[PDB]
């Protein structure tokens, strides 16, 4: 049972949060303060200088010598349950496809951690399970967002293959890709070009236009567009440099100075208030709510709450949680929809409105069901 | 099949001869019709020269050597020829064809030399 | 003399500005992240929800029953020195004008107190000249620019009479402006009309257009206008509750509870941050830093770093304020130009290259300034 | 002077009758020729009619009654005159001029009226 004033506690950390997203979606769609050309300049300023130094103002704060590695394994091992079930799901069905293995992973294991999974689970459980946050942000970022970025990789690079080499790629030597491509899916026009050598072999040359391939090729084709994906990526740079320094700060006690600890902590405390009002701005551009059809509103909206969540019952008592930490592990995996998987899927076209409905609507309800969950729990 | 491209007719001639290049295609899928030609110096900014396109209706020739390179398709040897005629000493250049199956595979072989 | 921690603490307050102007000055001039679009969907941000929130956080904090009479005395007679003397100038000289009366208004006694006044003097001085700087800020918000726009408005319904009533004003009885008209200063086409009556009277109508007038005339007709900008302005709101509250909350001690105080303080935090990086966007996209020409620069900025805290030092003292109340006056007055005189010289056209300069060049020359006064003060 | 507009010419008329109302200019300064007439019913949203602008080169007739309604000034008499032929029924509205010195002064004293 709860007590009445640690509903209070709840409320002082997550109303702020709402405040924040109805003056943007008041601002456009209700008063139209903003035009959808400004309305996508605070969008850009929050994906590049906000969240990344809010990322980084909790990566360098965290301790990792001092991690939590029996609740850090009840985390990594959702995602395993989950993943080896969907890759024994497109080997063994013929109807599964790989555009459905990254939609259901990402609908059922990676919640909104960073700005709405920190200030909520510190209110609702102390500043002890606000530390815990912190540490599934460090393995989201460094390790879960990293292979996910595999996936979308190996998603355009296979697709590229089978629409041009339909009956030619098992003879394929190296594929090399200019440095100006960096997104080879549906985006650019790509005239790729062939050289086929002495015996049979073939050099394959990715390039811009104008006017079965060995895993031993593939791995080195993925590989390369990965890393020039995760060097233009903002919060690669948030976690290399906070992990970086956390190692250091945490080890020989070099607490970091008060002129470098206020120039990053005057952007990063704009942060998370400017999360929310990005996010209540897209909202509001876009024409519906629920986008992706109402059959698939209440699937978005059950692998996140339902799926997402009883996953993490069956992996968070075989590691061995049990009392609080048992508690904190199920109500985080109930969050709502991360929006860097939105990211992706928005760039890539895996399904862009069940990943836009699953963080909207799911925000809409995130309240009264991981209420719901903290009520039932300590019953 | 192991697809394979065979290019000849290259060599040492003067200015103002005659030449016919060869691009033997051999172990395709259903080839739509797309053979190139272009040229490639050592420096860079290559520039394209012809095609056989789709039906034989209009070829793209460049608009410097419009109407005097003659560019000819035979479907069931699969071997689209390029003749030249009043050649310019800026020929020196390697000359490959460029058949289109979705995806375009060229190879190197020639020695168009033009002094 | 000044010991070299105390050089310190003004490093730490002030380099972080600096920074978050830096990276705003980069994404536009060097690294081009952001449109010129996007870029001013930032600026409406900030000027609408981020700097009224963060002007309401200091005035609602302020304790308006403790104020200090004796220092508050002398930042409004060096605003009557120098006000008197522009008024004794247009009088008498013949080459005196009403443009420049506001504008040597703005350059001498105006700074930016808000953002970068308060941090400064609370590293320099201590946290009373932080407490004394708010006390300011309420003056100025409340008065100075409340004055300051009766004398804008005065600018434009004196044109608008002179080119449209060159021989016949002295007979109007009333002047009536449509609820459609925000400002009548060369912006929209302004169809005016008069209504002749039986004896030489005069209704005059102001209207919006699709393809010396008696004292009791002329400011019923400021003060009409004078209510059209003053409800549509962000921070009389700002300023209008902020004194209601701290009226409220230092009297019977009613603290603000911890939904409302949070719910205002998420986006207040992202304010003074987003001021910094609202200001460096600017700079970038301004052709030139100096704009107004060279002999103009040295004369934007000798008003204000020289003749500002040179008229606080003969009013300073006629009041009665000796030691460090003597050196906090004569401090702040030798802080850059403020951006919302530069906000009214733009609408207006009374002159937006000398108070665009002055922003931005007074940032760029104002640390060096500043910690000049801070040596030769103490010694 | 104190400046004065005198408007008379409007009764009571049936349709198809014939009016020339009349507008004294007295007082003014140097007045640039806009003189302008238009209608004005209770219900809002009220039309132009005519002018008698800069040089008497082109007036501007409304579409409704183009060509009808003949305007004319005498500059010694300083009036401007509006006369009306074919009067249709929906002409009950106040006709009054709105001379343009910078700024439009008009009057409001007529009373034409079509039954
Ligand atoms: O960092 C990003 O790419 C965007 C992002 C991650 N979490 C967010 C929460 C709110 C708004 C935007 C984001
Ligand atoms: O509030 C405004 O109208 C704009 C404004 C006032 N002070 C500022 C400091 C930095 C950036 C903008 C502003």
């Amino acid at each position: 049972m709860i007590t009445a004033a640690d509903f209070y506690h709840v409320m002082t950390a997550m109303v702020p949060l709402y405040v924040a997203m109805i003056l943007a979606y008041g601002s456009v769609k209700w008063w139209k303060i903003f035009t959808p050309d400004q309305c996508s300049g605070i969008n850009r300023f929050v994906a590049l200088f906000a969240v990344p130094l809010l990322s980084f103002h909790f990566i360098a704060a965290n301790n990792p010598y001092a991690m939590n590695l029996r609740f850090l394994a009840a985390d990594s091992l959702q995602k395993v349950i989950v993943l080896s079930l969907l890759f024994l799901w497109c080997k063994l069905s013929r109807n599964g496809s790989l555009d459905w293995t990254i939609t259901l992973f990402s609908l059922s294991t990676l919640p909104n951690t960073l700005v709405m999974g920190i200030p909520l689970l510190k209110g609702m459980y102390g500043n002890f399970s606000g530390d815990l946050m912190v540490q599934i942000v460090v393995l989201q970022c460094i390790i879960w967002y990293t292979l996910m970025l595999f996936l979308f990789e190996y998603r355009g690079a296979k697709l590229l293959i089978s629409e041009q080499f339909p009956d030619t790629a098992g003879s394929i030597v190296s594929i090399h890709v200019d440095s100006d491509i960096m997104s080879l899916d549906g985006r650019q026009p790509l005239e790729t070009e062939a050289e086929i050598k002495e015996d049979g072999k073939l050099h394959v040359t990715v390039r811009r236009s104008n006017a079965m391939p060995p895993t031993s090729v593939m791995t080195r084709l993925i590989l390369i567009m990965v890393w020039r994906k995760l060097i233009r990526n903002p919060n690669s740079y948030s976690s290399l440099f906070g992990i970086t320094w956390s190692l250091i700060s945490f080890k020989w006690n070099i607490e970091m100075p008060a002129l470098i600890a206020k120039s990053i902590s005057i952007l990063s405390d704009a942060g998370l208030g400017m999360a929310m009002f990005s996010l209540g701005l897209f909202m509001a551009l876009n024409p519906r709510i629920i986008a992706c059809g109402n059959r698939r509103a209440a699937f978005a909206a059950a692998m996140r709450f339902v799926v997402g969540p009883a996953v993490m019952l069956v992996a968070s008592y075989a590691v061995g949680l049990r009392g609080v930490l048992l508690h904190v592990a199920i109500i985080q995996a109930a969050l709502p929809q991360g929006i860097v998987p939105f990211v992706f899927a928005k760039e890539y076209n895996v399904h862009p409105d069940i990943l836009s409905t699953a963080v909207i609507f799911g925000m809409l309800i995130a309240l009264p069901i991981t209420l719901l969950y903290y009520i039932l729990l300590g019953l | 099949s192991q697809v394979q491209l065979v290019e000849s007719g290259g060599g040492l001639v003067q200015a103002g001869g005659s030449l016919r290049l060869s691009c033997a295609a051999s172990g395709f899928p259903v080839n739509i019709s797309w053979m190139e030609w272009y040229r490639q110096v050592p420096g860079k900014e290559r520039e394209w020269v012809a095609a056989i396109q789709s039906t034989g209706s209009y070829t793209w020739y460049a608009d410097s050597v419009k109407g005097r390179f003659t560019i000819s398709r035979d479907n069931a040897k699969n071997t689209v020829y390029l003749q030249m005629n009043s050649l310019k000493p800026e020929d020196t250049a390697v000359y490959y064809c460029r058949v289109k199956v979705g995806a375009y595979y060229r190879g190197q072989g020639t020695q168009v030399t033009v002094s």
